[PDB]
């Protein structure tokens, strides 16, 4: 049982006590998913602040930061955004399939 | 340097932070040079209007609490300067937010009245964009330059 | 030297079009702008790679230390 | 609470090297001394010459917390009015006897009023909503 | 108020043309962050097969060894990915290449003098004076014989000139073709260019009928603006046909009578290919990568 845990990492030096504010650090990412995910987290009506930041371009590290209002922690806003981007790639893949089957 | 006496003098006597003013006349020698100059004449312009997704992205793009840039451990933002049609932040209001976050919270804001290098007639009739104004740490008037 | 395999900017395969290019300018007798458009080069990144190639390998190959001059 | 309200007659709309912001010069229709000089984002709210705007300066909207984007069924004083800004007052100036002129800065979009009676209800507060109908 | 069911009511795809090598199509009403991410993944994250390790046994020609090793890596191979797997780098070179990771190509060319009648053309004058890319023959290792029997490994462009020779000289190499992505090296990029462009918007402001409308035609590509009469005067036929030259913005007749902008959520993808995969199939891989790039973060523990 070896799941990978060096991918996503909660930076505890910038995380609030309640969990309503937290910063993360994904390895091996950049503007690709850093901007596509930031778009979908900001569509949650409880996310007060969201943004990604690449600390240096020469290494593959991606700090994102979610701050909420209340009744949803900043981890629960990350995994709600990751679910709605999984569901957003299903809509693109299934519309683009139906237009190849229609030609 | 190879001992602790010399490390205490490359941090406290010859570091770059204490070398902000040169002793020749007391003039500063450290600042942003070519294209960060020509970007602050567009960012702090009066045409700049950022939306909510964009405004929060330019804050965290430059101010990271994890690397110890903040003073509050929670990035604080401002109300938008336009409410009713569509909420929009001004580009001068980003310079307010970055000074709100990197300055210590117990001290009050800065207060400054200065000038630019750009004359008022390049901006149109009755512009006041030559006058730089900071009131309680808020940029309220004027673009930012080499000056 | 020899023609680059890919374009530097876009990355379309360009190396298979050098000998087809010299047939069009010699045999079919077109100008350079029409022969490049018939080979399929239409972005001006890949257009200036067949256009502007020197092909010095034909000048290097005259010096061969493996056969009687 | 409403600090100021009047109806203005727009006399000049100057683009002046900008694409989104036009300077508005406007005298009032009721009193003869109070003018206006306003920078509005003309993309969101287009203003021609010889218009009739309704300019209201409020102190809040009816010790609040902060700004939060609007949500289900919240009610505010901004619902009636078509263009709301939010800025501070930075300068008070008396032109002459009974010609007090106040200065606003809506994030850099400056404004200058003028008049006499408003000194009861124009303080140099860092919160002053400004709202335009029509 | 955004929702993934509200995204699905307002998302369209119009496929303009599809081909073996290119595909032009529209993505209507999607955000610039998502449309950039599909472009971003097609260039880099989509894997393809290219030669990585080249083993020279002899190179007596004029072209250097590392230059000629570099030219083989840029040759696009007509191999389907998901027929190979990924190489594993934490283990030595005897264990690293299997018949499931690796495609072994080889090249053996010798050049000789030809007896021919006479400044003569050096294909009539020498034997094997031009090494083309089709001379890289595929060597089936292990069980790559019942699984590559349908499709042998051939370069996607078989007339790529790899080297030139003169008699006496020879090239004898052997290359391993491993699977990789375009972010590592550019030779694994499965696409000539994937890119998008926004739909141009040409907003006429005043009616500009008559003789002005004839000179308004010529400021654009020919299918863009059309006329009928003084009524149905000067309208946009195909704004998608327009390239944004801003030719109309420099004639002082028209500089207030038109404004040019974009439709900010109408993207026009032009996905080409290097031959290894069809261009509509390196878009299905690209949207499935971004989905699987998000599952691996969801199905993952949040450390510390
Ligand atoms: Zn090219």
């Amino acid at each position: 049982e070896e799941p990978d845990r060096e991918k996503i990492k909660l930076l505890t030096q910038a995380t609030s006590e309640d969990g309503t504010s937290a910063s993360f650090q994904i390895v091996e990412e950049d503007h690709t998913l850093g901007n596509a995910l930031r778009y979908v987290i900001m569509k949650n009506p409880d996310v007060e602040f969201c943004g990604y930041s690449i600390p240096h371009p020469s290494e593959n590290l991606l700090n994102i930061r979610i701050q909420t209002y209340g009744e949803t922690t900043a981890v629960d806003a990350l995994q709600k955004g990751l679910k709605d981007l999984m569901d957003l790639c299903d809509v693109v893949e299934s519309k683009f399939t139906e237009k190849i089957k229609s030609m | 340097p190879q001992n602790e006496n010399a490390r205490a003098e490359a941090l406290n006597l010859a570091n770059t932070d204490s070398q902000y003013l040169t002793p020749t006349s007391g003039s500063p020698v450290r600042g942003l040079i070519q294209d960060h100059i020509s970007a602050g004449v567009w960012l702090t312009s009066k045409d700049s209007f950022f939306t909510r997704e964009q405004y929060q992205q330019y804050i965290y793009g430059c101010i990271r609490p994890e690397d110890g840039h903040t003073t509050r451990s929670k990035i604080v933002t401002l109300p938008p300067t336009i409410f009713k049609p569509y909420p929009l932040w001004t580009g001068k209001q980003i310079i307010t937010t970055v000074l709100l976050n990197v300055t210590p919270p117990d001290m009050p804001g800065i207060n400054l009245i200065s000038k630019n290098k750009i004359k008022n007639e390049y901006w149109g009739k009755g512009s006041l964009e030559n006058e730089v104004l900071f009131k309680d740490g808020a940029l309220l008037c004027g673009i930012l330059d080499k000056s | 030297m020899i023609v680059p395999v890919r374009c530097f900017s876009c990355g379309k395969v360009v190396g298979d079009k050098w000998e087809s290019y010299l047939n069009l300018l010699q045999e079919d007798e077109l100008d350079e702008g029409t022969a490049l458009s018939r080979l399929g080069l239409k972005r001006y990144c890949c257009r200036r790679m067949i256009l502007t190639h020197v092909d010095l390998i034909e000048k290097f190959l005259r010096y061969n230390p493996l056969e009687k001059r | 609470n409403t600090l100021f309200d009047d109806i203005f007659q727009v006399s000049e709309v100057d683009p002046g090297r900008y694409n989104k912001v036009c300077r508005i010069e406007a005298a009032s229709t009721t009193q003869d001394q109070c003018k206006l000089t306003l920078d509005i984002n003309v993309e969101l709210f287009p203003v021609a010459a010889q218009d009739s705007l309704t300019v209201t300066i409020a102190s809040s909207l009816n010790a609040t917390r902060s700004w939060r984007p609007p949500q289900a069924g919240d009610r505010s004083l901004a619902d009636d009015y078509d263009y709301v800004m939010y800025g501070t007052a930075y300068k008070f100036e008396e032109v002459s006897k009974d010609l007090i002129a106040v200065y606003y800065s809506f994030g850099g979009l400056l404004m200058r009023l003028e008049g006499n009676y408003r000194n009861l209800n124009n303080l140099k507060q860092e919160n002053a909503y400004l709202l335009i109908r029509r | 108020e955004w929702n993934v069911e509200k995204f699905k009511k307002d998302f369209e795809v119009n496929i303009s043309s599809l081909d073996a090598r290119e595909a032009n199509f529209d993505l209507i009403n999607i955000d610039t962050s998502i449309a950039n991410a599909f472009r971003r993944i097609m260039i880099s994250e989509v894997p393809s097969v290219a030669a990585e390790y080249v083993y020279f046994f002899n190179n007596t020609s004029v072209i250097q060894d590392e230059v000629l090793a570099h030219r083989i890596g840029l040759v696009p191979l007509k191999v389907d990915p998901d027929m190979l797997t990924w190489v594993d780098s934490n283990l030595p070179d005897d264990e690293k290449f299997t018949d499931e990771n690796t495609i072994v190509l080889s090249l053996n060319v010798k050049c000789t003098r030809n007896p021919d009648a006479p400044s003569t053309d050096p294909k009539e004058l020498y034997n094997n004076a031009h090494v083309y890319a089709r001379d890289l023959k595929f060597e089936p290792q292990g069980r790559q014989s019942t699984t590559f029997a349908d499709c042998p490994v051939v370069p996607a462009d078989p007339d790529i000139l790899l080297a030139k020779l003169r008699p006496g000289q020879e090239i004898s190499l052997k290359a391993h073709c491993i699977l990789g992505i375009g972010g590592d090296h550019a030779k694994f990029s499965p696409v000539s260019t994937a890119s998008y462009r926004l739909l141009p918007q040409i907003n006429i402001l005043q009616p500009i009928k008559g003789e002005s409308a004839r000179r308004f035609q010529k400021c654009f590509p020919p299918g863009v603006i059309g006329i009928d009469e003084g009524s149905d005067e000067a309208y946009v036929k195909d704004a998608r046909k327009d390239t944004v030259s801003r030719e109309v913005l420099r004639y002082e007749e028209f500089a207030d009578k038109v404004k040019l902008g974009r439709v900010r959520n109408h993207f026009i993808f032009n996905v080409e290919s290097a031959g290894a995969m069809t261009p509509e199939e390196i878009f299905f891989k690209s949207v499935r990568i971004l989905k699987n790039k998000a599952e691996y973060l969801k199905n993952c523990p949040i450390t510390q």
